[PDB]
Parts: C-alpha cells; structure tokens; sequence
C-alpha cells in the first residue's frame, strides 16, 4: 500500500491487489482441487442461488468497470471509489464459483465457468495494475494509457462469456 | 487443419498467439517463435470437452495431471471434428 506516483488511489489499488492476488491463488489451486474431489460443496448457498449471486455481482461489476476505466485514467479521487466496488463483488464471485465447482456435476460447464471466473479475476488483477500506474496521472503513464485499454477489454471478454454459462445453467446446472 | 488459439501462463494474465496442430491419431501444440512441439496428447485419452463461444475446456483421463483450456474462435467446429474421428475408429 505505497504511493510511488502522486495521487490517492495508488494506496487503495495496491492494498486491493494484495487481496485480489490472494483470491487468484485460491482459484488457481481450486482449478485442480475441484477436479480431484478435494473441494467441499460450496460455502453456504444453493445451486440456482449461485446463478443468482454470481450473475447479480457480474452485472454490477461491469456496471462499474466503465466508470472505473474513466476514473483510472483521470478521476483520481473517484477511482478509489470504483476500486472499492469492483473488488468487493469479486469476493462472492470467487466463493460462489468455488461453490459451483464442487457442487455442480451435471454438465461439463462445471469446469468451464470455473475458468471463466478464474481468468476474469486475473483480468481484474491486470486492471488494478494499470490503474495503479495511470491513476489520476496520464503523464507518468503514457503507455499505461494504452495498457489500461487492454485490461478493460480483457475483462469484458470473460464477462460476456461467463453470462452465457450462467443463463444456460438454469437448466444446465439446475 | 490449423486453428488460431491463445494460451495463458501461470503467474501473469495475458493472451498471446499460439499454433495448434490436430491429426487423426493425436493432438499437439506448436510454438509460433521456435516452430517446435512442446507437449502432445492422444485422441483416445480425451473424456469430455466444453464448447464455449470464446473458451474451450479440454479434459483428459490418465495422461494430463493439470488442466488445458485455450481460447478458440471456432469452438463448435473443433468439437464436431473430434466426435466424428471417434465414430470412424469404433466402426
């Protein structure tokens, strides 16, 4: 949580990076954990409620992703507010995804959605990376300006792909 | 038949170009820079597969310990090609 740049948000991004990194590792080892029957069925939720919890979060994530992109490149004081929102939704997503991992076993989409959420949190990690550099400062982030556009487009790529599994999961997981 | 796929490496998160060579006996991955084979899997060892619009989850039986999931543009065409090859061997 250090500010090597010159703005508020630099702190928040790096502190969240530590947390997000932790859930990346969990989801990374859960990819091989759920397939080896070494995972316990969800944390505390039902099957259709997974579709509820995850989808509701994802939508609100995307909702804030656009304003965060705008914030990361310029809105320094606002960026931190976006980051707070983005990071918090990913926590239940992780829990819910790990839940679906061990709990769902009907269709092969079980390991498909698990990866769509794994690489989704990874795209969010690279997101807080570029936002940390450019945050409120376009100057010391000349190339970061272009890297931020690669992190935002990488996130929506896994967002639209996840929703495809969620909606089918009504009958594909239910 | 060659298909354009992307592979992600542990530690970081970035999509990079990769070449994939598929034959009637086995599947193998070729590097775009060195033009050599890194790792390969048998056609009869595949159990299940997930056909997503962007991703493609491949499940192996007694061959691969880890997981193999790459980004494909034509996931429906690859799934139909593998199913047809298994039907010819059974006959």
């Amino acid at each position: 949580g250090i500010d090597p740049f010159t703005a508020p948000g630099q702190l928040e991004c790096e502190t969240a990076i530590a947390a997000l990194n932790s859930c990346l590792r969990d989801l990374d080892q859960a990819s091989l954990a759920a397939v080896s029957q070494q995972l316990a069925p969800r944390e505390g939720i039902s099957q259709e409620a997974l579709h509820t919890q995850m989808l509701t979060a994802v939508q609100e994530i995307s909702h804030l992703i656009e304003p965060l992109a705008s914030a990361a490149r310029a809105e320094a004081s606002q960026l931190g507010h976006k980051v707070s929102q983005m990071a918090q939704y990913f926590e239940p997503l992780t829990l819910a995804a790990v839940g679906a991992a061990s709990k769902t076993l009907s269709h092969p989409q079980q390991m498909a959605l698990l990866d769509q959420t794994k690489t989704l949190a990874e795209s969010a990690l690279q997101l807080l990376y570029t936002a940390k550099e450019a945050g409120g400062n376009p100057k010391q982030a000349a190339h970061t300006q272009e890297a931020l556009e690669e992190a935002v487009q990488m996130m929506t790529e896994a967002v639209e792909d996840l929703t495809t599994t969620l909606n089918e999961a009504a009958s594909a997981a239910g | 038949s060659f298909f354009l796929v992307k592979e992600k490496m542990k530690g970081k998160n970035k999509l990079v170009p990769r070449l994939l060579g598929i034959t009637k006996e086995s599947v193998m991955r070729v590097d775009e820079k060195t033009k050599e084979v890194i790792q390969e899997w048998s056609l009869t060892n595949i159990k299940r597969w997930a056909a997503s619009p962007k991703s493609f989850t491949l499940d192996f039986g007694d061959y691969q310990d880890g997981y193999y999931s790459v980004q494909t543009t034509e996931g429906e065409q690859i799934a139909q090609l593998i199913a047809g090859y298994i039907d010819i061997i059974l006959k």
